[PDB]
């Protein structure tokens, strides 16, 4: 049975990439806005159960706990195409609607407010979930409601499902855009901080990468927090296709996640997707080959890490394994790891055995593919450190600058400094420096 | 076989229900770390004429 | 196998059955005659 | 013959609910409110008998009996389509026309002094049922007449057919929310102390569950006092259903509840049924799963009893019977079980033989399904303790500062003390001991 | 499992062999008489 996972829609960020992900996921599987399952939709193939529930046995409603500190998110949410989708009584809004003003302790208490709600709907997703591992929450940790509330609904998570394993996909704020959430870096200190404590694995997402993704390769000079949002969603769903369409591999999560988290404490992972192309080029279907498909995720623009230009590590992929859905030659992946070899477009750790491993997934039957042939790569790469490394800078360059505090000392977590930031930035940096170790033979002797 | 199938979108197919699980030998006790410990199970396939005649005994022992 | 060995025996059972029946009232009308 | 079910109706509200549940009962038999069988019932699968009975050769009457302490609830049963359902002389009127003042203590003093004209209605319906299983006595706990008066009726029911079985449908009164009837406490005891004494099986309906699930599953945002009479009057279909609808089993009301009742004083009950609709939210057909039937019957809010969310109790329930009508996947209902499992929607005694029956029936061609697929589950289930315990507590903290007790005191049975009050709420504190040992094995040796 | 049932089956054919051959014989002598 599938691994479900029930998804936390936190801040104006969060919100939007549910939005988006229900939208995907409703077209991928013919799902109407409502969640009713379409008329062309006859291929019951599909693993619903894994991300949805069933509302009726045509209304399928997602297995998912909307917790947030703004209420505007919440309202885009009700004006967005997957407002039907969910549950109403699974989404928690803020009642006072002011938002955690761009705070994550203002978020993290409006979310402890709203915690007994929170964690009800959380329990009520998983009820929904024939196979529930535990709770995935999606938020930014940028903004104030997002980033709060995404700390507060992890820790309900963890709270409700302490022997079962909690993964975040957190969204640290972009580096190489001017956030407008100034308190960005104490927001991202808090939500990584809650990442160390309450959850077992951080995926660790670079706002930045996604900006710089979205103006290379989606030619989006200003990717919004709503249109990033709504690009890590489409990245979220190719990755997860194999879990929602179960087939030959990766029918799960944790099957798809083994091969990436190679410790306990080395579990910020980075991901990759190939062949990377533009929401706007859909229409010429080019038959890329695996070689093609390889050549392309070393690309920059398709990787969803933005990691500094480290010039005195040599940081390095430890392992990277590519799950190919679609038409795939296995002589297009032999050729492939070929060209790989020959260009050396892996690196891999030399303390140990590893390789490319390859997951076949089916595709949605309902939904056209632009590609023949779709990849998600899940990879240790010690450059994913360098995610971690800049949103601890970042966090410790604001908690020493006090940049933007006045808005997170209205709540009290916040309200005379940020050492719980600069604690998260510290511990986010030890995260860092162990990835990095990873890349190096002495990662068996860490810890 | 009845959680899987019915955990699985395809279990409760009528492809599904040629599916049979026997046992080739019944083993005293379960070797621990043995990677062959399952080997004692088969899925079987049955072949009505004249597709036996194609699909023969051999074949369906193969693919067990 | 598994399905074709239970649907020998459920079949082989209900002929068996069918064909006791029809004994017993065999026997039932030879000892009315 | 079918087993017939005498209806008492006490007080406005429980009159109220009385005459909606028989109108109900005529729709699924096909009987016109004036007691005229309907052209459309042509599947004469239906037990009529089960709900009305026959008062001449040729007009059913439903076997209902309307008992008030003020005259406005049986003028307007007498005012009402239902009219014609109740045998006039099975209606008795207060002449005061004062009503119970919200006071249970009135109330059953109405009922002692209606009691000739009860017991003549029940009297009346045996006689006329060929085979008459008992009296189901619909009323309502929060006022003071409905449950005082339908506290009476059951009395009477089970003296006036002593030797035949009664159930009873008993809405508890909401103990969680602040009653503008300040003696509803004593009532709701009241209540509880008649259906542990006097019937065999109690399905609590707590206008609150009430409420709860026309909001949740009816999709009702403000539930009226009318539907919630109607959510009560749907819960005593749901639980006479194997009376009204007979099948391979459970035909007879005595038959049906032994499965359901161990011990005659863990008799607490609590009902669910799924899909439940309100009678506006027909529109949209919900495809409602075996999954999600079995889920929303054992949600609580979808439960027609308002049990607490105790996370610390395993409540459980002593027997479940779903009755599902329908095309039924057997692979929808493995999933089903198997969710239910994994979610431990249900759980059920352990200490005695309990499951669901099913009986395969015609639908009746009268009766408008809102569902594709339907399914009544009738259970006892632990957590209607948890109603009758808050009852209970609630009773004993009105009658210990004496409030609403002056309007009682009007009437003879408290003229003097609040005694019966008292009793009441011990009568339902043992009960919801009972209900709440029901769910453990312990239960062979409850109200030792 | 495989071999229980083909016992099982085995064990119903032979009933049903002895039960052919027995009404056989009924047959044979309600046609003598």
């Amino acid at each position: 049975m599938p691994r479900e996972i029930i998804t936390l829609q936190l801040g104006q960020c969060g919100n939007q990439i549910g939005f988006e992900f229900w939208k995907q996921l409703c077209a991928e599987h013919g799902i109407s806005p409502e969640g009713i399952v379409e008329e062309f939709a006859t291929e019951g193939t599909d693993r619903k159960d894994v991300f949805f529930y069933q509302a009726d046995d045509e209304h399928y409603i997602p297995r998912a706990v909307l917790l947030d500190l703004e209420p505007r998110v919440i309202h885009s949410i009700l004006n967005s195409p997957y407002a039907k989708l969910y549950n109403p009584e699974n989404i928690y809004l803020s009642e006072h609607g002011g938002g955690a003003g761009n705070n994550w302790a203002s978020g993290f208490s409006q979310g402890e407010k709203i915690h007994e709600d929170i964690f009800d709907i959380i329990d009520r997703e998983a009820d929904g979930s024939d196979s529930l591992e535990g709770f995935v929450l999606c938020h930014s940790i940028a903004g104030g409601t997002g980033s709060g509330l995404g700390s507060y609904l992890l820790e309900r998570l963890n709270d409700r499902y302490p022997k079962k394993l909690v993964q975040t996909y957190s969204v640290f704020p972009n580096q190489d855009e001017m956030s407008d959430v100034v308190v960005q870096p104490y927001n991202s200190l808090l939500t990584l901080k809650r990442l160390t404590q309450n959850a077992d694995c951080v995926v660790v997402l670079d706002n930045t990468a996604l900006n710089r993704i979205a103006t290379d390769r989606l030619h989006i000079q200003n990717p919004s927090f709503s249109q990033i949002n709504q690009l890590v969603s489409t990245i979220m769903s190719a990755s997860t296709t194999t879990l929602r369409y179960p087939g030959y591999m990766n029918n799960d999560l944790i099957g798809l996640i083994a091969s990436l988290i190679p410790t306990p404490r080395l579990h910020f992972l980075m991901t990759g997707y190939t062949p990377l192309t533009t929401d706007q080029s859909v229409a010429s279907v080019r038959k890329t080959t695996v070689l093609d498909v390889m050549r392309r995720l070393l690309q920059p623009k398709n990787v969803m890490v933005s990691t500094g230009r480290d010039r005195q590590t040599n940081h390095c992929y430890i392992a990277i394994l590519n799950i190919i859905q679609g038409e795939v030659d296995p002589t297009q992946v032999h050729k492939s790891l070929q060209r790989i070899r020959e260009r050396k477009l892996a690196n891999f750790i030399p303390w140990g055995p590893a390789s490319i491993q390859v997951a076949l997934s089916r595709k949605s039957p309902y939904l056209p593919s632009a590609h023949r042939v779709s990849g998600l790569m899940m990879a240790n790469h010690t450059s994913i450190s360098s995610l971690f490394e800049r949103t601890c800078r970042q966090y410790d360059k604001l908690r020493k600058r006090e940049a933007f505090l006045e808005q997170f000392r209205k709540e009290d977590m916040f309200k005379d400094n940020f050492d719980e930031m600069d604690t998260s930035r510290e511990i986010v940096q030890q995260l860092i420096d162990e990835y990095h170790a990873a890349t190096r033979p002495d990662y068996i002797s860490w810890g | 076989l009845s959680k899987a199938l019915q955990c699985s979108l395809h279990g409760d197919t009528p492809h599904a229900s040629n599916l049979s699980l026997a046992l080739k030998y019944l083993p005293e006790v379960f070797a621990p770390n043995a990677p062959d410990v399952l080997s004692c199970l088969e899925l079987r396939y049955k072949v009505d004429w004249p597709l036996n005649i194609v699909i023969t005994e051999g074949c369906l022992s193969k693919y067990s | 196998n598994m399905k074709d060995f239970e649907n020998q025996i459920t079949e082989l059972k209900k002929e068996n059955f069918n064909l006791k029946l029809r004994i017993y009232f065999l026997e039932e009308r030879m000892q009315q005659e």
